[PDB]
């Protein structure tokens, strides 16, 4: 049943907030916390993400974490800001300075037990907790360094629960500081070890989509988060509405993850829409677009690797016979990019209720070995600075040693070799 | 755009069929064990028929009929003929044959001696390259120690000039609808050595296999290129020499035999209402005797074509067997009707 | 083709037609293996928890 | 009279369980509340339907059935559906959190904590039995509970009820109606550990049922409801001899002696005819010969395979409706002349026939039309080994890379159980090949 949600840092809290906006509208919950919808299908799985509270209002099972109060005060001021449980706002005062070491070892360590007390209070009210989801970026300090510290501590206290992350990957096209490859590389090893699923949301891809495809000349973070909230809605449609499958987080992970470390997914969405069209997509169009590189939120070419597993979730009123034929069409048409040793590795679900503003949509979840391109990219940016020990003083000043960077870089290259082993297999 | 797999690399025929399919631009070749194929050109041995037709959304076709080996191996062909009422024990066009293991051995020798005390020829052949002919029963029964023993045809039709022996190979395609298609161009595999009724263990005169003649025989390629005479020359000979045609004297019998062999096993092998579908190309071998009577020798399940006819036959396998199932963007076959 | 052993009642009949004649582990072993798997599972978790302690 | 206990395990077992008990009620005139006006022996009975129903002093007819799932959603729809009253609350057992399509989780981790509870709710039904025959066990191959917990249950039932018979109805996995990918693992694992504990198992490939639903019922995309109502028709025709007056397959032991001479080869093929759409405006009713002939068409089998390329060890025809022996024998004679029916040498070539005069009951508002006569053929043919060949091949492809194996090792299974299970299946495939090909 219950999922506990955590959002850490600026990026984590900004996309986390938009996620709760979007799905709160899908379940008919208003900023009050009052259900004001029309179909009881909106309420049948409301408990996955919401607690029922005083006055029979619905309160997100959400914990909001930052090392500075800025972004969280602006969440409390945001549209749905009053919907969150005030006790679940856990913030420090000093910030993390885009510094993984401050988030993971010094400032964050000061705050982390406080966050786990809230997690514990939310789990204890859970009839049968499926697991956790985290929104965060890997490029800064709090979401990256404290987020992964949190994930380690959660794994210590709940080692038999699923941990899934929506992890924003840094890119020089959308870049706050030069030390993002450092923070991302340190974080990716934490994720390899302590996560069951990670959605690699590449800020490169989000930018390119807004620019090349939504024709947005100068995309903002709001442009980028619109894509992310639409994709998170689609990825979790499975769990929030009654459909064909009844799969919890564990069962979804079981059928997507053939090898424990290869759990980094490329998400995609169709149709791609900017903040502000009336011609619905045909089922052949949904299907073609969701497999198109340009609809992928992880800036990797799927034709440069092989799909280990794919899931897809179609939303709206449509012909599942036509879905079946189109899904089977795009596989049997391109069976060269699916591994041959996982039979029937493309799975599809339909949900009748479409997202706000579309009559038809499709969410793509690919476990492709092409994701190695993302990790190679971060690794090249990492070593370009690291071979001159550039900007390291920010980290050694918090107690870290160069050796910990050498290990993180080397773990990342191992992960890349693993993906390459299966891209050439049978 | 259709997909296919190639699981028999050493088939002359489907090697060419694979290359014709690609050149249409609407066929893509996958690797051996990819199961998302439309068409399988399968191995000759242990082909996995049980795995076909279980891929959702894929029409699947294979170039072999499961069960057709009963027609296409020596011992099972004899058992199929003698025990199937459609091809009686009284079957006018199959040589009297016997299944002997290293069973009908005692049944056979009753046939020997009624002919032997009946003042008739008693030359027999043993078959299963390990092939021996003689009028001694002791001879081959000795030598066998499964094999088949059948009456040698002591008066074959002999072409002149040469006084030479021959056999006819006919190519037959059975499509997924069990239409029986006889390829219009047959071939006649001749011996270049003349024929001699006394020295049976001079077998390069008595066995017309293309292999024997090429480097075990003295006068190969003498009379015709390849020891291969096509149908137009053989027809002219029968007109010039015997005052008849290939159609009347021989082909009528050949068509009757092909249709009766294939119509007999149809209920056992047909894929009409199966979840996958088969076609298959057969090679039928006939002996013609001096009375212009045709005899079936053996059926080949994986045959090679004659070099001049590959282009035309393989193009006809694509048209009638493959694109009949998977359509794209006068005929060289005679349809044998049932 | 001989019809054999015909039996009739008010709800139906049965018979045979012939066309041709012819030519464990203990309770303790189970609970042993259910407890071996549980200690393999408790060992792998202790390895993780020690790893998390380093 | 001897009683039979039905055990439904996992989602697939539970939902098929419901489809059958619904049908059983419609056939025996039992109402949703559990009352049967035609039963004049109130509060008890030696009757044939009492092999499946107990009676309460209040005249209520109660299935000898236990439902078990490791997660509550599906059994909660039993608890609240049309047949709430039918079932004793103690017969519906749910866990908290399911096996996640993981055999190991269903067998070892979650199964160990609930096995004793299930065995105790089974023992309470067995204690109301004057002479218990044994068990009918419904489950999927592909599910974590259906595979993992079932095999553990089967092991314990053999120690606790050693001389009782156990029959399975097993749903074999079809990609068309499954979102899992590790189902080949679960199927091989549950088959290996259940083989020596099952006397007779009726496999149903969801692929075959799906296509029957599409071709013959004109359902464009069958649901589980479509699949299960058709499945329960087949199961009902298979168990009718346990619940009605007659002389064929009258106890569980007879299933084995009539259908399983060699005990490892205990997987009879079911073929069912006719399946006719209830929305077919004009239907010409099929004769005895047409429906019996249809028992030899692969398109009507529960597992798509080709019996012409195998050998039979037994064959049973179960007719419901307007059928008499003379028309059966006339159909059989014409069918042997036109079909490839080859028995093994050590078995007679012949057919055990059972006729029940009551035609098939259909669920009101289902997809199946009423028909004047139907037949279910049970034949033990080696051709069903094709389904083991398919599954084993899928297992080999994944296991060569150890794909997904870590999920099982992490629940306490050892890697070597995978290869021990796979080699049992290799033995099984060769047993079939010995028996069935020359
Ligand atoms: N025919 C039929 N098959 C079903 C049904 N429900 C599930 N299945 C099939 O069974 C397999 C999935 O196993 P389930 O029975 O759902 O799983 P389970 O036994 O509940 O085990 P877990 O949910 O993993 O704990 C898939 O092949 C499904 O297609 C059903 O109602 N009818
Ligand atoms: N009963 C018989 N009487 C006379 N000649 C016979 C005969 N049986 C066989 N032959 C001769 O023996 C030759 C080879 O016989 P057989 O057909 O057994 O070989 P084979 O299997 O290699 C032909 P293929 O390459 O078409 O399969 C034939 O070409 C024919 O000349
Ligand atoms: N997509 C997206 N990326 C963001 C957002 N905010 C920050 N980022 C990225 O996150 C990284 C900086 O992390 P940030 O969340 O600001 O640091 P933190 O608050 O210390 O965790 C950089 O890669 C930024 O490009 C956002 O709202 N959306
Ligand atoms: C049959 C198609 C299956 C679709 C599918 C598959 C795997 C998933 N994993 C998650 N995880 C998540 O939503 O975390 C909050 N959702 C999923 C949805
Ligand atoms: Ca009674
Ligand atoms: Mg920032
Ligand atoms: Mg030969
Ligand atoms: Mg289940």
């Amino acid at each position: 049943r219950e999922i506990v949600h955590i959002q850490a840092g600026q990026c984590g809290n900004q996309i986390g907030a938009k996620f709760w906006e979007v799905i709160s509208d899908e379940h008919g919950i208003d900023p009050t916390g009052s259900y004001h919808g029309d179909s009881d299908l909106q309420l049948e799985r409301i408990n996955v993400y919401y607690n029922e509270a005083t006055g029979n209002k619905y309160v997100p099972r959400a914990i909001l974490v930052d090392l500075e109060p800025g972004t969280m005060d602006s969440v409390r001021s945001g549209p749905f800001g009053q919907i969150f449980r005030p006790d679940n706002f856990v913030f420090g005062q000093s910030g993390a300075g885009n510094n993984w070491a401050k988030g993971h070892y010094t400032e964050g360590a000061e705050l982390v037990d406080s966050v786990l007390d809230v997690v514990r209070k939310e789990s204890e009210s859970c009839d049968c907790l499926q697991g956790f989801q985290l929104t965060h970026s890997l490029g800064g300090g709090t979401g990256s360094g404290m987020g992964t510290l949190l994930i380690s501590k959660i794994r210590e206290e709940y080692p038999d629960r699923i941990m899934n992350t929506f992890s924003v990957m840094p890119s020089p096209k959308v870049s706050d500081t030069v030390v993002e490859p450092y923070n991302a590389t340190l974080s990716v090893h934490q994720l390899v070890e302590n996560t069951d699923e990670t959605y690699c949301i590449d800020n490169e891809a989000l930018y390119d989509i807004c620019f090349r495809t939504l024709k947005l000349t100068t995309p903002t973070y709001g442009d980028l988060n619109h894509l992310v909230s639409a994709t998170m809605s689609g990825v979790t449609t499975c769990l929030r509405f009654p459909g064909q499958l009844n799969a919890d987080l564990r069962k979804l992970a079981v059928n997507m993850v053939p090898f424990p470390r290869l759990h980094f997914f490329m998400p995609g969405f169709a149709p791609l829409t900017s903040r502000g069209q009336y011609r619905a997509l045909t089922v052949p169009e949904l299907t073609q677009q969701m497999f198109d590189s340009k609809n992928m939120m992880a800036a990797c070419d799927p034709r440069h690797g092989r799909y280990l597993t794919v899931a897809a979730i179609f939303r709206g009123r449509m012909s599942m016979k036509e879905v079946d034929e189109q899904m089977l069409n795009v596989q049997n048409k391109n069976s060269s990019y699916f591994v041959e040793w996982i039979p029937n590795n493309v799975k599809t679900a339909v949900c009748d209720i479409p997202p706000r503003g579309l009559k038809m949509s499709a969410t793509f979840i690919g476990n492709s070995t092409a994701i190695q391109e993302l990790f190679k990219r971060i690794s090249e940016q990492f070593t370009a600075m690291f071979r001159r020990k550039a900007f390291l003083h920010w980290y050694t000043g918090e107690g870290m040693d160069e050796m910990e960077f050498t290990e993180a870089e080397s773990n990342m290259n191992d992960l890349v070799s693993e993906y390459q082993q299966y891209q050439d297999a049978t | 755009m259709y997909t296919f797999v190639v699981r028999d690399e050493n088939s002359s025929v489907y090697a060419e069929v694979s290359r014709l399919l690609l050149a249409t631009g609407q066929w893509k070749r996958l690797r051996k064990d990819n199961p998302r194929f439309n068409l399988m050109l399968g191995e000759r041995n242990r082909l996995p028929f049980g795995r076909l037709g279980h891929e959702p959304g894929l029409v699947q076709l294979v170039n072999y009929y499961r069960g057709a080996d009963k027609l296409c191996r020596k011992a099972s062909l004899v058992k199929l003929i003698k025990t199937s009422p459609e091809l009686s024990e009284s079957c006018t066009w199959f040589p009297e044959s016997y299944v002997i293991y290293p069973d009908e051995r005692e049944v056979f020798l009753a046939a020997y001696n009624r002919r032997r005390e009946g003042r008739e020829g008693n030359v027999w052949i043993a078959k299963s390259e390990g092939i021996l002919i003689s009028s001694e029963a002791s001879e081959l029964l000795d030598f066998i120690d499964v094999h088949v023993i059948q009456k040698y045809l002591e008066k074959p039709l002999l072409l002149e000039p040469g006084h030479r022996k021959f056999d006819i190979r006919s190519w037959v395609l059975v499509d997924h609808l069990y239409n029986i298609y006889l390829y219009r161009e047959g071939v006649l595999r001749t011996s270049s050595e003349p024929y001699n009724s006394a020295n049976f263990q001079d077998k390069t005169c008595h066995l017309t296999n293309h292999c024997i003649q090429k480097e075990y025989s003295k006068n190969y390629g003498r009379y015709e290129e390849g020891n291969e005479m096509f149908f137009e020359e053989f027809n002219q000979y029968l007109m010039d020499a015997l005052n008849t045609t290939l159609e009347n004297s021989i082909l009528l019998q050949i068509k009757h035999i092909i249709r009766s062999c294939l119509m007999c096993i149809e209920p056992a092998i047909s894929t009409k209402h199966l979840h996958y579908q088969s076609f298959q190309l057969f090679g039928f071998d006939f002996m013609v005797d001096e009375e212009l009577k045709v005899w079936l020798i053996e059926v080949n399940g994986a045959p090679a074509c004659a070099q001049k006819l590959y282009a035309e036959l393989c193009q006809g396998i694509v048209d009638v067997a493959i694109s009949s199932v998977f359509p794209l963007a006068t005929s060289i076959f005679i349809k044998l009707h049932h | 083709m001989e019809v054999i052993e015909l039996n009739k009642c008010t709800s139906g009949q049965s018979f045979e037609v012939i066309l041709k004649p012819p030519s464990d582990p203990s309770l303790e072993e189970i609970q042993k293996k259910l407890e071996a798997a549980e200690e393999r599972r408790k060992y792998q978790e202790a390895e993780l928890l020690k790893h998390l302690a380093e | 009279m001897r009683e039979c206990i039905s055990i439904h395990v996992g989602q697939a077992g539970v939902q098929i369980g419901n489809a059958c008990w619904e049908l059983y009620c419609l056939e025996h005139g039992i109402q949703p509340d559990g009352q049967m006006p035609s039963d004049k022996t109130i509060g008890g009975g030696d009757d044939s339907f009492n092999t499946f129903f107990s009676e309460t002093g209040a005249g209520k007819h109660v299935p000898r059935a236990v439902f078990v799932d490791l997660e509550p959603t599906v059994i909660d729809e039993v608890r609240t559906g049309t047949y709430r009253q039918l079932f004793h609350p103690e017969q519906l057992i749910t866990g908290k959190e399911d096996a996640a399509n993981n055999y190991a989780r269903g067998h070892y981790t979650i199964g160990k904590e609930i096995i004793d509870l299930v065995l105790d709710r089974i023992r309470k039904l067995a204690d109301q039995c004057t002479g218990l025959q044994g068990f009918l066990v419904f489950h999927s191959f592909g599910g974590g509970t259906g595979s993992g917990f079932t095999s553990l249950l089967m092991e314990r039932l053999s120690v606790d009820y050693g001389k009782k018979s156990k029959l399975e109805f097993s749903i074999y996995p079809a990609p068309q109606v499954s979102t899992a990918v590790v189902e080949p693992y679960n199927s091989i694992l549950t088959t290996h550990t259940t083989l020596e504990h099952s006397d007779c198992a009726f496999m149903v490939d969801n692929e075959a049922i799906y296509d029957i639903c599409r071709r013959n019922l004109d359902i464009e995309r069958p649901t589980y409801t479509n699949l299960n109502r058709l499945i329960s028709q087949i199961v009902s025709s298979i168990t009718a001899s346990l619940r009605f007056d007659g002389a064929l397959n009258v106890d569980l032991t007879e299933f084995q002696t009539n259908l399983v001479p060699y005990p490892r080869i205990h997987f009879p093929l079911a073929t069912y005819a006719p399946v006719i759409s209830a929305e077919k405006a004009y239907h010409e009713q099929l004769s005895v010969a047409e429906i019996t002939n249809a028992c030899f068409e692969p398109a009507n089998q529960m597992v798509k395979c080709d019996p012409r390329h195998g050998k039979y060890m037994a064959c049973c025809l179960l007719y419901r409706g307007d059928v008499v022996p003379k028309d059966v024998n006339a159909a059989i004679a014409t069918i042997k002349t036109k079909r490839s029916i080859q028995f093994v040498d050590w078995c007679p070539t012949g057919f055990k026939v059972g006729i029940n005069y009551q035609p098939p009951t259909v669920v009101p508002g289902g997809d199946l039309a009423k028909v004047q006569r139907a037949v279910c053929m049970l034949s033990n043919t080696t051709a069903i080994a094709e389904a083991w060949a398919r599954l084993d091949h899928k297992f080999d492809l994944m296991y060569a890379k150890r794909a997904f194996v870590h999920w099982y090792v992490g629940e306490g299974m050892e890697e070597g159980e995978f290869s021990e299970a796979r080699e049992d299946m290799a033995a099984l495939e060769k047993d079939y090949e010995e028996v069935g090909v020359d």
